[PDB]
């Protein structure tokens, strides 16, 4: 627009990335989500109040497929976590159309943290204030990754971001264990999201997605209102 | 809070805000407007007014009622070139989807396109981030009529019945306190709900040359601004 | 009745220098030597100590620009320092000015002391 | 401070300055009305004239845009003849594409959607002008519109700009939009265009009129000031 | 507009470039790396940053990534603009290998990657980059390499090196431990995890919290053999079974 | 406060331009005059130490055969405009056969003199001095970082600009010849420099119609300066 | 792009950038050379080096073509991109005009280069001082120095980094034309010059010698000893 | 003063200030007149040197075949508006096959000087230009200004202390209308006789004249045909 270009994001003089210390704050001030993988899937969990009774929970989706085999969800701010939604969309049929493959999970968190630690120093932008949760089911061992504003990328067994990630985390360190089943799953994902929920957990206020190893399926408020009914 | 340039351009604070959307939120607020959109069973409502200060000034230009296609309106709030300005990108964005993908557009994907680039003005750090507030109706098919409401914020958004603006932290409290019945919703009684919760607002009860209201039907699915007169057998006919 | 006077370092602020038109008058920019006139504050300055009379100060004036009275006033302080250093009695044009060249880069290393950036 | 510099800041009470100084560079220059009849539009520029200055038909702040609309501009000027150059090149794009002459409304909006266009950057400033457009079609009718520097175009039947535009839009409402032919509106904007702007701030003044409807056969001139000359006739008995 | 400008670039008035030492300082944070004197192998030295129990270790390589058939880096700093600078490096060596039918000398690999870390600290009002990495290999000419890395761009060769801030205690006791061509990868490996083991504060030095990465020169293999902890236990045992004697003196 | 690098003064001109007056104030010190007879010129090296060669400084080079220069202020901004004046000069030679005339070099260069900005870096730090002769005569001429170009009869620059202006008026009259001038200038360097004059201080250059080229070589200038 | 003006004028006449940034010449490791009449011999020192490490990657002492010789002061990262496009212009030469590079030729183009990277916009400006000698085509030799302004500058012995003025003034207690009536004299009166730079232990003291027609040989540590010994026994007979 | 920086911040007031600074730029310069009859137009300019033994610097400079413009303030981007002016009059001429009335030349430089005063880093043009040619409905003097407001006056004065000049002009006006080229000239630069301090010439070696007529094509002299036009004016009052 005028070739300004010079990159707002400079270091401290003790050496720390401030604007990623202050995206990461703005990730903890966050709706709180947590994600579990177990044994035969992983599966995610997120937490969805609408701010009134007004509202429709049919419109806005939070687990968001990527493909047929891999979803993908947040805590931190959806009108800077779509855009991203989209670049993974699109990202993702590059590698269907020259190697004619389901790509893997693996694949995408490079390409993705690629796309975002390559948007912390380009011209004049504030980074992305979103935490990533993807998970999905490639070549038999299904995967569960974190990526962050900082553009890095770790390798969790079942954590949590958002509020009060140290309560979940601490809950998930002695809870969340060994083997489970994939419904065994389900059980301490929505104990863990009623953690730090209100005074009541409806169809409207999880919404919980899986990946089977045989394919991605989003469930429905059917089995979300039976899971939870039965307090976690 | 604050830290360097935050409270200027769209970066960081240490808290975590950003102040520059926090601004726009009540960027809103100059324009003086209550505009309360209702979705009822096969119908829904726009209702709008406006000011006219001047004898002078038209009744025919200052309609915000904007029809985007040929199923689907809208109306504006916030400042009016921003208003006016996010308008021929949602024909063209509508329209490029008439060139491209053949069918007529859902109502939904629209507020998507919207949204990312009032997200792209977001983003980047040296634009300003559209002080405007955008509200559709439309049809599709198989999920009735639906409302949507896009913030300068970057986030499609659509309820049961939804107003932003100036006085609307009041009225959504009477949409709550009027939605939650078992009432039913007949196309007079959410005209006589569009006009009745903003003349709770501005405790007014004022003539029908104030008020626009355009309407949208599934007998007609065509966007249609109401006609004075039939406005004034729906104002009269609220009057027991 | 005695028309006061004014004096300070920058002409900040905007409100009190927007003001005193209405009032005062006779606003002066220094002025500061002129390139003939830094020889001036070496004629009362070759009155100091014993000045040989091979010495020119139309010659170093040009090498010390913006050193007003203040940074010449080394000059020949300088020539004096440097005198008794190396035991001599008087100091000759070549030999305070060899010391001269030093005393305006070496102090303009940390700050070449400019004034434009003060109120710039 | 530190909100007013750039123009792509919004100010913590929820407005920007840059337009809001912008709206008040306007508010110095002098007072340039316009009014529509029936069928034809009148518009009239009181012009400054202190002792020598200018050859009589310099600068004159009425252009012609198309065969069919005029400017009258008010403001800053060199901006104003940059606006003059836009809008007589997209009256050519709207010519040589579409096949038939431009209407008001899409001039407006393309003319508007650019003054719009330089609010939204620090690359640029926003625009320190305003103008008229007056128009007539006989398929079309006469229109007027009104452009700020912060990009709102709508539609007057009579508008005002300049220092003296409050006192010179009172007595508007006088005047008779829907009976009077412009004939008469001629010498009826010149009486007030005399009677506004006492003559105690400058001594002297000078006056154009630039008249289009229906009995110019659409195309818009200038009046020849000397004939009929109705102005200063009514004027110098208006005193009393 | 440039009000807004952060000269990112410029000298500062004292004498150094003041955005560069800044930059030096986050090297000092976060990582630990280092390399031996070794004949008929190489080694490298990784501290676990995350070393809680609930990560995948699906990886297979945590700070340790492989390059070429015979080179490897070691990535210390800010992680991801690493995850830039191994795409990047990747590609350079193997578009050599497009051009020439040939394997990569290290050397031109190093200064084609720092002349691009150079291209950013000289010009671009731009962040530059903050990782200081290392860089091990075979090559035809010089045989086994070692190779430092900075954010000025400037590299020098090492035959025992210093990643980061916690390293500096780490050459001093390479130093003092120092010799001239012994390897005998025992004895190097040995030594290595005695440096990790007196330098990192954390006691008796717990087998998950290490991690060394060797290559051996093998025709025509060139085997880049990482190591698994089975064999990183029994070499911990050795070491404090040295500590254990050596003591003994007193 | 860094401003605008593009921006008015107060007063007020541009303030990079102005603060760019300035440099050449600390540069060393030149002297041309016009003859009828041609054009004579005059420098000073400033040679620095005993360490450095003297005759590979170059103060005057010769732009055409015809045409010479003399620099000053910053050198190695000098070589840029006077590497491109060259072309200007053969691509005038070029399309039209003819020598280009003393005027249009100066024109050629100072519609660059101001090129500065962002789009579309900062401003020559160098005060030019043209000689040579055209179909017009000896012609004597002085750019300075404005552009505002000027024929100057006999002009001075540099630190020593005041005193060697205000001292040469005096010693000038219309019809100077080339020996007269010639040694009329090295009385006033002689006055103007710091180390004692001789062989390796300063280099003198003329162009003449028929004197030419009669560029400049050593040991004619020990013949110049014994005649003091 | 990158539009901004990084080097503009101070009100008092100087470029800051050019006229600051030759402190990074000042705080560099020292380099001295001096030009026989027959074989050139040119030396960095202060290499201040690890005394267990490696050596040859921090060679600050290089060829652009057989030619010519290098020698710098300042940061080396700046250095190593003037030294490369130094060299692929110097092959051009080769492809034009067929004699070899004449040593004028180059340093008026690492001084055009480094004068027009201050010139633009967005560029920092280079922080090094550098050295280019070569005996030329036609048997002469001579040698030039840089400068971060870009003035090629032709010295007949040289002095730069720390303590430039120091060894700067030493070698006018040099340039008697005895010294250099031999090339044992010119070897060990480089290196006995180096004795009033940093501590001359035999160790930081890195020269290099060009014979006028051989490839440029960096010596050894194996006569800088015998000419420390000479020097040491010459010290011994100067009381 | 932090709203005088750049040509985009608008005042509080609403006076963009770099147009008044570069007005300040427009004073600067010496003074010079224009002022048309209605069968002629002359301007006439007057020279400054630097020193005496400089040449005075030229103001008056040929443009077309019947255009020609004064200059005063800064002399680079009067060569960049004198290129840009030369290259527009040859376009229309070489497409057209006629020449370029004035009235619609002008817009051309209003529209080039416009853009560098919008957009960010780009300073406004110091320039004085006082236009004056035959279009078919005879002579004009327009003038220009660095915010690109063109006036087409009968007679205007820009450079230093040139409202004397005007206060000249306005009681001369009833009479400026008539008359041919001679008294014409000399009714010029009377002008410029009272933009001096009234203890120095009016000299021969400074000023120039330029006029533009009908069988009079754009002439610019200098000192020498000046030479017959100076003889015979009236002494300065005491």
């Amino acid at each position: 627009e005028r070739g300004y270009s010079f990159s707002l994001t400079t270091f401290s003089p003790s050496g720390k990335l401030v604007q990623i210390e202050y995206a990461l704050a703005a990730v903890a001030g966050g709706a709180p989500s947590v994600g579990i993988k177990a044994a035969n899937g992983v599966v995610l969990a997120t937490e969805k109040k609408q701010k009134s009774i007004l509202y429709d929970e049919r419109s806005v989706h939070k687990v968001e497929p990527i493909t047929k085999h891999i979803g993908l969800v947040y805590s931190g701010m959806g009108p800077d976590y779509r855009v991203l939604v989209h670049r993974a969309r699109k990202l993702a049929q590059q590698y269907y159309l020259v190697y004619q493959e389901p790509i893997p999970t693996a694949q995408l968190v490079q390409r993705v943290a690629s796309v975002m630690q390559e948007y912390t120093q380009s011209g004049g932008v504030r980074p992305f204030g979103v935490s990533l949760l993807i998970c999905g089911w490639n070549e038999g061992r299904p995967y569960l990754f974190q990526s962050d504003p900082s553009g890095a990328y770790f390798a969790w067994k079942a954590t949590a971001m958002g509020k009060n990630y140290v309560n979940g985390k601490t809950f998930l360190e002695k809870r969340y264990n060994e083997d489970l089943e994939l419904e065994d799953a389900i059980h301490t994902a929505i104990l863990t999201l009623k953690e730090s929920f209100e005074g009541q957990m409806t169809e409207d206020n999880i919404e919980v997605g899986i990946c089977n190893e045989a394919g991605f399926r989003r469930l429905t408020p059917t089995e979300v209102k039976d899971y939870l009914a039965a307090i976690a | 809070s604050s830290a360097g340039f935050d409270r200027h351009i769209t970066i960081f604070s240490p808290e975590g805000r950003l102040y520059q959307v926090e601004y726009a939120f009540k960027a809103i607020n100059q324009g003086g407007l209550t505009s309360v959109a209702v979705r009822g069973k096969d119908c829904a409502v726009i209702v709008t007014q406006k000011k006219v200060p001047d004898k002078l000034l038209d009744s025919s230009t200052v309609t915000h009622l904007f029809k985007i296609t040929e199923n689907i309106g809208c109306v504006m709030t916030g400042m009016t070139a921003d208003s006016r300005s996010q308008v021929q990108r949602a024909r063209y964005e509508a329209a490029n989807w008439k060139y491209k993908y053949g069918y007529e557009i859902p109502v939904d994907m629209l507020c998507k396109r919207i949204a990312d680039i009032s997200q792209v003005y977001t983003q980047n750090a040296e634009m300003r981030p559209l002080g405007c507030c955008m509200i559709l109706i439309g049809i599709d098919e198989e999920q009735g009529p639906q409302v949507y409401k896009c913030d300068p914020a970057g986030y499609y958004c659509g309820f049961k019945a939804t107003a932003a603006g100036v006085k609307q932290t009041e009225s959504t409290s009477f949409l709550e306190k009027k939605v939650k019945k078992k009432f039913d919703w007949t196309f007079e009684q959410t005209v006589e709900t569009a006009i009745t919760c903003l003349s709770t607002v501005l405790s007014i009860d004022f003539k029908p040359s104030e008020i626009e209201v355009g309407v949208v039907t599934v007998e007609n699915p065509k966007f249609r601004i109401l006609t004075e007169a039939e406005i004034d057998a729906h104002l009269v006919a609220l009057a027991e | 009745n005695i028309k006061v006077l004014m004096a300070t370092n920058r002409p900040d602020t905007l409100d009190p220098a927007l003001m005193r038109p209405g009032r005062l008058d006779r606003k002066i920019e220094f002025s500061l030597p002129d390139l003939e006139g830094r020889t001036h504050i070496f004629k009362i300055h070759a009155r100091s100590m014993s000045v040989e009379r091979d010495i020119r100060f139309e010659l170093l004036a040009r090498l010390c620009p913006n050193s007003t009275g203040a940074e010449i006033r080394s000059v020949c302080t300088e020539a004096g320092m440097f005198a008794i250093r190396a035991r001599r009695k008087i100091a000759t044009e070549k030999d305070f000015l060899e010391a001269v060249n030093k005393v305006i880069k070496s102090y303009a290393k940390f700050s070449a002391t400019p004034r434009y950036m003060t109120y710039n | 401070t530190g909100y007013d510099l750039s123009a792509s800041t919004f100010s913590p009470d929820g407005r920007v300055f840059q337009v809001e100084y912008a709206m008040k560079a306007v508010e110095n220059s002098s007072t340039a009305i316009g009014i529509r009849c029936k069928d034809g539009v009148v518009f009239g520029v009181e012009k400054l004239v202190l002792s020598k200055l200018y050859e009589e038909g310099s600068n004159k702040r009425l252009f012609n845009v198309d065969r069919h609309v005029g400017m009258a501009v008010a403001g800053l000027l060199a901006d104003a003849r940059s606006l003059a150059d836009i809008a007589r090149e997209e009256a050519s794009n709207f010519r040589s594409n579409f096949g038939y002459n431009i209407p008001l409304k899409h001039l407006a909006d393309r003319v508007a959607m650019y003054v719009h266009a330089y609010t939204l950057y620090s690359a640029v400033r926003p625009f320190g002008c305003s103008f008229m457009l007056g128009s007539y079609s006989v398929n079309d009718g006469a229109q007027l519109y009104m452009i700020d520097p912060s990009g709102v175009s709508y539609g007057y039947w009579g508008c005002a700009i300049g220092k003296a535009r409050q006192a010179a839009k009172t007595e508007i409402e006088k005047l008779q939009m829907k009976e009077m032919t412009c004939r008469d509106i001629v010498k009826e904007v010149a009486k007030i265009i005399y009677i506004v702007h006492d003559e105690v701030k400058d001594k002297a003044f000078e006056l154009e009129l630039s008249w289009v409807g229906e009995l110019t056969n659409g195309r818009h001139e200038i009046v020849p000031k000397d004939i009929r000359e109705e102005a200063e006739k009514y004027a110098k008995e208006s005193l009393k | 507009s440039r009000r807004y400008d952060s000269r990112t670039t410029i000298f500062s008035p004292e004498g150094r470039l003041y955005q560069v030492e800044y930059a030096m300082e986050a090297i000092g944070h976060a990582g630990t790396c280092l390399g031996i004197l070794a004949n008929d192998g190489v080694l490298l030295a990784a501290e676990r940053r995350n070393i809680h129990k609930l990560l995948d270790e699906v990886f297979f390589s945590e700070k340790i990534y492989k390059l070429n058939e015979d080179m490897a880096c070691s990535v210390a700093g800010i992680t991801s603009d690493a995850n830039v600078l191994t795409n990047e490096l990747r590609l350079i060596a193997q578009r050599y290998l497009l051009q020439y039918q040939e394997p990569i000398p290290c050397e031109q690999l190093v200064t084609a990657l720092c002349d691009i870390k150079q291209a950013y600290t000289q010009f671009g009002g731009k962040r530059p980059f903050g990782v200081s990495l290392l860089y091990i290999g075979w090559d035809k000419h010089y045989g086994f390499q070692l190779y430092q890395s900075d954010p000025s761009g400037n590299y020098g060769g090492w035959k025992a090196t210093c990643i980061g801030n916690n390293s500096a205690a780490a050459v001093s006791m390479l130093k003092q431990d120092y010799k001239e061509g012994e390897m005998t990868l025992k004895s190097a490996l040995a030594l290595a995890i005695k440096v990790l083991n007196k330098t990192m504060d954390v006691s008796k030095l717990s087998a998950e919290k290490v991690e060394i990465a060797t290559l051996t020169r093998e025709n025509g293999k060139t085997v880049i053999r990482v190591l698994k902890q089975k064999e990183v236990e029994q070499l911990i045992k050795k070491h404090e079974e040295e500590e254990a004697k050596a003591e003994r003196e007193k | 406060y860094d401003r605008g690098v593009n921006t008015f003064s107060p007063e007020g001109r541009l303030f990079q331009v102005e603060y760019a007056i300035e440099a050449i104030k600390l540069g060393s010190t030149a002297i041309g005059i016009q003859t009828s007879e041609g054009v004579c010129l005059a420098v000073e090296k400033r040679i620095t130490s005993p360490l450095m060669e003297p005759s590979s400084i170059e103060k005057i080079v010769e732009i055409d055969a015809h045409i010479g220069c003399a620099m000053s202020g910053l050198i190695a901004d000098a070589k840029t405009l006077i590497d491109k004046a060259r072309v200007e000069t053969q691509n005038h030679w070029f399309t039209y056969n003819e020598t280009m005339t003393v005027e249009s070099v100066t024109q050629a260069v100072s519609n660059l003199a101001l090129q500065f900005g962002e789009e579309d870096s900062r401003p020559f730090g160098v005060a030019l001095l043209f000689g040579g002769v055209d179909e017009k005569g000896p012609q004597l001429f002085h750019m300075d970082p404005s552009g505002t170009f000027v024929q100057c009869d006999a002009r001075a620059i540099g630190s020593a600009s005041e005193g060697a202006q205000s001292s040469l008026q005096e010693v000038y009259h219309k019809s100077m010849t080339l020996k007269e001038a010639i040694k009329s200038s090295l009385i006033i360097l002689k006055q103007v420099m710091e180390e004692k004059l001789n062989a390796t201080n300063i280099e003198l250059a003329t162009v003449q119609p028929g004197q030419n080229f009669h560029m400049f070589t050593k040991e004619e200038l020990e013949e110049v300066i014994k005649d003091i | 792009s990158y539009d901004r003006a990084i080097t503009v004028f101070s009100p008092d006449g100087h470029l800051f950038q050019v006229e600051y940034a030759q402190e990074a010449v000042k705080k560099g490791s020292t380099a001295v050379g001096v030009r026989g009449r027959d074989i050139v011999v040119l030396g960095v020192e202060k290499k201040s080096v690890a005394k267990l490490q490696d050596e040859r990657t921090v060679r600050k002492i290089c060829a652009l073509d057989d030619n010519v010789c290098m020698a710098f002061a300042g940061l080396t990262a700046d250095a190593r991109i003037v030294i490369n496009r130094a060299r692929v212009e110097c092959q051009s030469h080769r492809l034009t005009v067929e004699d070899p590079v004449t040593v004028e030729y180059i340093t008026r183009y690492i001084a055009s280069l480094k004068q027009r990277y201050t010139q633009s916009n967005g560029r920092r400006p280079f922080g090094i001082s550098a050295l280019i000698v070569g005996f030329d085509f036609d048997g002469t030799p001579r040698l030039y120095q840089t400068d971060p302004s870009g003035t090629y500058h032709a010295w007949k012995a040289n002095a730069i980094g720390r303590g430039a003025k120091s060894v700067r003034e030493f070698l006018e207690k040099n340039y008697t034309d005895e010294a250099i009536e031999t090339d044992d004299l010119t070897i060990k009166l480089v290196i006995k010059a180096l004795l009033e730079v940093v501590q001359s232990g035999g160790k930081n003291i890195e020269l290099a010698v060009m014979r006028r027609d051989q490839s440029l040989k960096i010596l050894n540590p194996e006569e800088i000893e015998k000419y420390v010994a000479e020097i040491e026994k010459e010290k011994e007979e100067n009381e | 003063n932090q709203y005088d920086n750049d040509v985009t911040v608008w005042s509080p007031q609403g006076r963009i200030h770099q147009i008044e600074y570069a007005m300040e730029a427009v004073k600067q310069g010496s003074a010079t007149v224009g002022l048309k009859s209605k069968t002629h137009a002359v301007l006439v300019a007057l020279k400054r040197a630097q020193s005496e033994l400089a040449a005075h610097q030229k103001k008056i400079l040929h443009v077309d075949n019947h255009i020609g413009i004064s200059i005063a303030g800064l002399t680079a981007d009067a060569r960049l508006l004198c290129n840009f002016m030369r290259q527009e009059c040859l376009d229309s001429r070489f497409v057209f096959d006629r020449p370029l009335p004035v009235s619609r030349l002008v817009s051309l430089i209003g529209s080039k000087t416009q853009i560098p005063t919008q957009r960010y880093g780009r300073r406004p043009y110091g320039v004085g230009l006082l236009i004056a040619g035959y279009d078919d409905m005879g002579p004009h003097i327009f003038q220009t200004c660095p915010s690109a407001n063109y006036f087409d006056c009968r007679a205007m004065s820009i450079g230093a202390r040139s409202q004397s000049a005007r206060t000249y002009l306005e009681r001369h006006m009833s009479e400026f209308m008539e008359c041919n080229l001679n008294e014409l000239v000399k009714h010029g630069l009377r002008a410029l006789r009272e933009t001096l301090p009234a203890e120095q010439d009016l000299t021969t070696k400074n000023v120039s004249i330029g006029i533009v007529g009908k069988d009079l094509e754009f002439t610019i002299y200098d000192d020498d045909d000046v030479s017959p036009f100076l003889e015979g004016l009236e002494e300065r009052p005491q």
